């Protein structure tokens, strides 16, 4: 919801307790497109696979 | 790498196949002596599969290298 | 009269609609496309009750649209000559009675109601009555009328009724 | 050539199965109820509204079982599916009247048997 | 119990890329990640190679019968 520049990674830490993390996207071609560089806590992640 | 045979990983996980800690082969390949008689001999080779678990002795040994593409594959 | 019939329709679906919800989107496009329509062939399609099957979508060469021949069962109101159907008188006028049978508007001309009936232009509301005032039919009254003719229009059907037979008339 | 009085209908309609006004009322109310529960911003047509309330004014039966029963007890006789519906819609009282409204019934049954059928249907009215 | 050839004819491949490209141009959802190319033909081709094109080929036989073949079922030539 943070905007077209954002995706959120939510993951299950424990049964019934989930963490929500902000992913910043940069360099988008279109609203539907992936940003070339992902960011979290100011450090960069190169692709979704790196985040996982 | 051993049977020189391509197998889709699709079936390997679908078959329930179990994992090695790393890809190091003690393979048989019969090699010809300079007088032409072939007989196999092998001593450690290590191909990278879980690189950060690697011990301090081994890391800087790369001679040839299977790449996926993204540079994050090599972090650390 | 109301009937339950199997009907078929071919709907053209724009490529942007492809994707996961595709078939439900076809179901939904069908309802909005045939419900409420009217044809001289089948009458008024009151409502689609169920969809029998969605045919295989043939992709039309040249244009991106894929057309889906879908078979469905709908409630349809078909009038016929000779029908005897209950009708609600909606408006009474110096020239016959305007009445409605379900969605079908219907008219009973002054020349097709018994000789005794005459128009009363000042009643509240105006109405038809006999010389004895025994039967008086006005707005919102229920009339059994016999359909003697019909004309088909674009998405509409209009019928002409009669009160000349032995057991027609009020209520 | 089409005239319902003599039981002549188009080939395309002959295979159709008729519905009683109460039956249609149950169907159409089910449809409107389904319209409310699974709410989506979709609208009901004028033809549907003026058919639902019209059928409500002429729904001779209200109980779901009374519709199935009048239908079953009637189809036990040898009536055409057209007579099956108009005799449940019109609910003629005297047999002479039923034959006047639906001339197809002349000679189909004896007046006393026909009167029996009509009396049965009338007792089912709610 | 199909008897036609299990390989995709050059004509089938051509008409598939042609139609699927046109659907992509009309923004029907694309089945595979665009790395960022925008020519619908290049995307349709990428789909084909990944075998994700959602089309089945209705192959008519001379007698009047037909056999539906998913694009993911038969073998691509090129």
């Amino acid at each position: 919801s943070k905007g077209e520049n954002h995706l959120t990674v939510t993951w299950k830490v424990s049964d019934g307790i989930y963490q929500h993390v902000d992913v910043r996207e940069e360099g988008k071609e279109n609203a539907f497109s992936l940003g070339a560089t992902l960011w979290i806590n100011s450090e960069e992640f190169e692709d979704l696979d790196e985040i996982v | 790498l051993q049977d020189l045979k391509f197998v889709p990983s699709d079936e390997k996980k679908k078959q329930g196949c179990q994992r090695e800690n790393e890809t190091l082969i003690q393979r048989r390949k019969d090699q010809m002596q300079p007088g032409g008689t072939a007989i196999s001999v092998t001593v450690p080779y290590r191909v990278v599969d879980q690189p950060l678990k690697l011990m301090p002795q081994d890391w800087d040994r790369v001679v040839a290298v299977f790449v996926q593409g993204p540079a994050w594959q090599f972090k650390g | 009269m109301f009937y339950h019939i199997s009907l078929e329709h071919e709907i053209l679906l724009h490529p942007r609609y492809f994707g996961p919800n595709l078939l439900n989107t076809v179901k939904q496009k069908l309802f909005t496309e045939v419900e409420g329509t009217c044809t001289g062939k089948y009458g008024f399609v009151i409502a689609v009750t169920t969809i029998d099957n969605i045919g295989a979508g043939v992709i039309q060469p040249g244009r991106g649209f894929v057309l889906y021949p879908v078979k469905y069962k709908a409630i349809v109101f078909r009038p016929f000559k000779g029908e005897v159907v209950d009708a609600v008188v909606t408006q009474v006028n110096k020239v016959g009675l305007f009445t409605e049978i379900g969605p079908m508007s219907c008219f009973i001309s002054r020349h097709s109601i018994p000789s005794e009936m005459e128009f009363d232009p000042n009643s509240n509301p105006p109405c038809y009555k006999t010389m004895d005032e025994d039967i008086v039919i006005q707005q919102d009254d229920e009339i059994r009328l016999k359909i003697v003719g019909t004309r088909v229009d674009k998405n509409d059907i209009f019928a002409i009724g009669s009160l000349m037979d032995d057991y027609l008339g009020l209520v | 050539e089409e005239d319902a009085s003599q039981l002549i209908f188009p080939k395309e309609f002959e295979t159709a199965e008729t519905l009683l006004n109460s039956e249609v009322h149950m169907l159409l109310e089910h449809r409107k109820q389904q319209n409310e529960s699974a709410e989506d911003e979709q609208e009901l047509s004028e033809v549907f509204m003026k058919t639902l309330n019209y059928t409500a004014r002429f729904s001779r039966f209200k109980n779901r079982e009374t519709i199935a029963s009048v239908r079953s007890l009637l189809l036990q006789k040898k009536l055409h599916k057209f007579e099956l519906a108009c005799l449940a819609n019109l609910c003629p009282e005297t047999a002479e009247e039923s034959k006047a409204l639906i001339p197809s019934l002349e000679g189909r049954f004896e007046d006393e048997e026909l009167q029996q059928i009509l009396d049965d249907i009338q007792t089912k009215r709610s | 119990k199909r008897i036609t050839t299990p390989y995709m004819t050059k004509y089938e491949r051509a008409r598939v890329l042609g139609t699927r490209a046109l659907q992509i141009a009309m923004c029907a959802p694309v089945m595979v990640e665009l790395e960022g190319e925008t020519d619908p033909l290049l995307i349709a081709m990428k789909e084909l190679k990944a075998r994700k094109i959602p089309i089945i080929i209705r192959r008519y036989l001379p007698d009047g019968s037909y056999e539906d073949w998913g694009v993911d079922e038969l073998i691509i030539s090129d």
